[PDB]
């Protein structure tokens, strides 16, 4: 039996993690949540005690921390300082089409790997004369260099092709150039996949028009997290996509985007598709793959049927009854 | 009879200028053309110059059309010469879905308003120790507020009744809380238009799904012009997305987001829609609104019928045949 921290976190995200603990409890996975809070207070301790019980842990499944961005520039966003301090640094978002979730596209399959350490996570702002905000952001061989050695290790796992970098190399020469640079070399060690390069102005244009192209992305942490979030869309929306955030030693589960659903917190109707596939992605990486592919397989045969579905993806069904319909599906395995 | 500078611009360009001046011709539109070639010049000690004839120019007539221009093959572009002499501080880039030409949306009536002086183009980039790599940018209160105030300006001037402030404040709490604060103050002022702020990532996820929410959208240039260029991802490309640069001192020049396209530079290939509608905003924009609507309607009546079509979007015809089409149905 593993232990696993949980950040339960804001919004839906608590209500989400009690349906995985119930999914869990079903499928009988050897696993315990050992559970660790973060509240809205300016003080760091919260985050800190967090980043010290995944340290122990090695693992987390965490639901989302809210952001207050009219809070003084001293308050650092929470989820990013749980990046930086466990050294989280590939950030790993599967957007594939889903049969039954119908949207404006068909056969989407795009791995995204991005950079998750440095770049915008590295930025310094300073008015150190009235009314001119500075911002200084740092790019590295070392942290490019592992990011693109993170994407084609991936890509020849997991029987893929083609890796793509997706840059804008053309404005930021010397930063994004050595980010590209740093792909071409592990790029030559791996020559059974493609590697590609397009400028993030024409990846946007692209994905809206022709996302088949893809295969797997490799990016820095540049241009707004736009790219995970335009391929999130695609597919049907953050209710379906899990991200997953690992590093050396640690790994940290959560859904693709930050969203907290605070809105619709507590309502019954969250879709707990992303969250139900980021915990699988983490029994994954726990080696527990029966488990993972129990789980992952009854998620996948429940969104088949549109009863099932959420009002997020035009759907009826209640949170609890897509889990009613997951839970049925592993119980006939 | 109004004066307009038309910059003929490289590749590509000089036949779609041609084009656009033929269907203004056809249209009997009240516009003359001042031609100017602009190539640069070292003028005090080794200091980069657009020509005096053309800052004379452009100075006096105001109004300029634009088509696409080179970067330069050794290390400062064009692109930038105009967008410093003339304090280009207001990019408008609207996306409208055109009712011909079918893509997955449809239901596309978007105006993003990016200010065009920080940013990325204030940027440098230098070496800190071998492998690592500072890249500065900046953001100010006077260009905040400045942008702010253009875009609330325009959604009145437009008709539009929603501005959406498009931020990435979780990040960037100084630069894009510093936008924000601005943001908000003009929107006390205009309270007859509905504001909001949405995060960036946020509003890339929304538009994927449903385009139709969004009005006019607000950002600075701390990222670039991605956003617009999703935006126009969804009605076509940049073959038929408009747009304009506005300055100071009354300053506007118009123009195609799009290169020069050097590999279909060859004759009669190019598609001329994005600088025709280019020059369908600088009619709006000096108050020339029934030569705008004919001209508008003429080349979206040729699109719709679909039988002279360019070859980027799905026909087999050329541009002379396309430009000739639009000519044709501008002089009913
Ligand atoms: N990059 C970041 O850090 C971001 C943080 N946030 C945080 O979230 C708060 C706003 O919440 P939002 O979720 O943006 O809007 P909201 O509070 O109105 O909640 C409804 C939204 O949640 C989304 N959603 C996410 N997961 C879902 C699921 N499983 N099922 C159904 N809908 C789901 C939907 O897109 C829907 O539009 C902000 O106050 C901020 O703290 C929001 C966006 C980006
Ligand atoms: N505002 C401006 O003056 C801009 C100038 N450029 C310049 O263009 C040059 C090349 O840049 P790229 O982005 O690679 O070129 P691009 O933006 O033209 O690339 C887009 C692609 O679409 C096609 N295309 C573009 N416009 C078209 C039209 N009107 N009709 C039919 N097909 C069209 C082209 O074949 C090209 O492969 C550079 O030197 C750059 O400085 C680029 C963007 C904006
Ligand atoms: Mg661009």
């Amino acid at each position: 039996r593993h232990t696993v921290t949980m950040i339960p976190g804001d919004g839906i995200g608590p209500e989400l993690m009690l349906h995985v603990k119930s999914v869990f409890r079903h499928a009988c996975v050897p696993v315990d949540f050992e559970e660790v809070h973060v509240s809205s207070n300016a003080d760091e301790e919260d985050i800190r005690n967090a980043i010290m019980a995944i340290r122990r842990n090695r693992v987390a499944l965490k639901g989302n921390i809210e952001t207050n961005h009219n809070l003084p520039p001293s308050h650092k966003s929470r989820n990013n300082i749980l990046r930086t301090s466990l050294d989280l640094y590939a950030n790993v978002i599967h957007c594939k089409s889903l049969p039954g979730v119908v949207t404006r596209h068909k056969d989407i399959d795009i791995l995204i790997v991005r950079e998750n350490t440095e770049g915008e996570y590295s930025s310094l702002e300073h008015e150190s004369v009235a009314g001119v905000v500075e911002s200084l952001k740092i790019i590295t061989k070392a942290k490019s260099l592992r990011i693109a050695e993170y994407a084609f290790k991936l890509a020849q796992e997991s029987g893929r092709k083609k890796v793509t970098a997706v840059h804008k190399a053309n404005i930021m020469k010397l930063g994004d150039g050595l980010f590209l640079q740093c792909c071409r070399e592990v790029a030559a060690r791996y020559p059974q996949i493609t590697f590609e390069n397009m400028i993030v102005d024409n990846t946007t244009m692209q994905l809206v028009s022709r996302p088949q192209q893809f295969d797997v992305m490799v990016m820095p942490n540049l241009y707004g997290n736009i790219v995970n979030n335009v391929c999130a869309g695609l597919v049907g929306g953050p209710g379906l996509v899990a991200g997953a955030n690992y590093g050396h030693v640690y790994a940290v589960f959560e859904t693709a985007t930050r969203n907290t659903g605070k809105s619709i917190a507590n309502k019954n109707i969250a879709n707990p598709t992303a969250t139900l596939l980021a915990s699988c992605m983490m029994l994954d990486h726990l080696k527990l793959h029966s488990y993972a592919t129990s789980i992952r397989k009854a998620v996948l045969a429940s969104m088949d049927n549109e009863n099932m579905h959420t009002p997020d993806i035009g759907g009826q069904g209640t949170t609890s009854e897509a889990i009613q319909d997951v839970i049925r599906h592993i119980r006939v395995i | 009879v109004q004066t307009v500078t038309l910059i003929p611009g490289d590749g590509i360009g000089p036949e779609i200028s041609a084009a656009v001046m033929k269907i203004f011709d056809a249209a009997k539109a009240p516009i003359q053309w001042e031609e100017r070639n602009v190539t640069a010049i070292q003028g005090p000690g080794g200091k980069w110059m657009i020509p005096s004839e053309a800052k004379e120019s452009m100075d006096k007539n105001k109004m300029g059309l634009k088509g696409p221009l080179k970067t330069p093959i050794a290390a400062p572009s064009m692109n930038l010469l105009l967008r410093k002499t003339f304090d280009l501080y207001a990019n408008v880039r609207p996306c409208v879905s055109i009712e011909g030409y079918k893509t997955p949306y449809t239901d596309v009536n978007i105006v993003t308003i990016r200010e065009n002086t920080e940013g990325e183009y204030s940027g440098i980039e230098h070496v800190i120790v071998d492998g690592v790599v500072q890249s500065i940018k900046l953001i100010t209160e006077g260009a905040s507020k400045r942008i702010a105030e253009f875009a609330f300006e325009y959604a009145r001037n437009n008709h539009r009744s929603n501005v959406t402030a498009v931020h990435k404040a979780n990040i960037m709490r100084m630069s894009d809380g510093l936008f924000l604060q601005k943001c908000r103050e003009v929107a006390e002022s205009c309270k007859d238009i509905k504001f909001n702020e949405m995060y960036l990532d946020t509003v890339c996820l929304n538009m994927v799904q449903d385009p139709s929410q969004f009005d006019v959208l607000v950002m600075p240039n701390l990222y670039g012009d991605i956003l617009s260029d999703l935006c126009a991802g969804l009605i076509g490309g940049l073959g038929v997305t408009p747009s304009g640069n506005i300055g100071a001192n009354g300053v506007a020049i118009f123009e195609s987001v799009h290169g020069t396209a050097p590999d279909i530079a060859g004759k009669d290939m190019a598609n001329p829609t994005a600088l025709l509608l280019s020059a369908v905003m600088m009619l709006r924009h000096m108050g020339l609104f029934d030569h705008a609507a004919r001209i508008e309607a003429a080349c979206f009546a040729t699109i719709k019928d679909g039988k002279s079509l360019t070859k980027d979007l799905g026909g087999n015809a050329k541009c002379s045949d396309f430009t000739e089409e639009i000519c044709r149905r501008v002089k009913d």
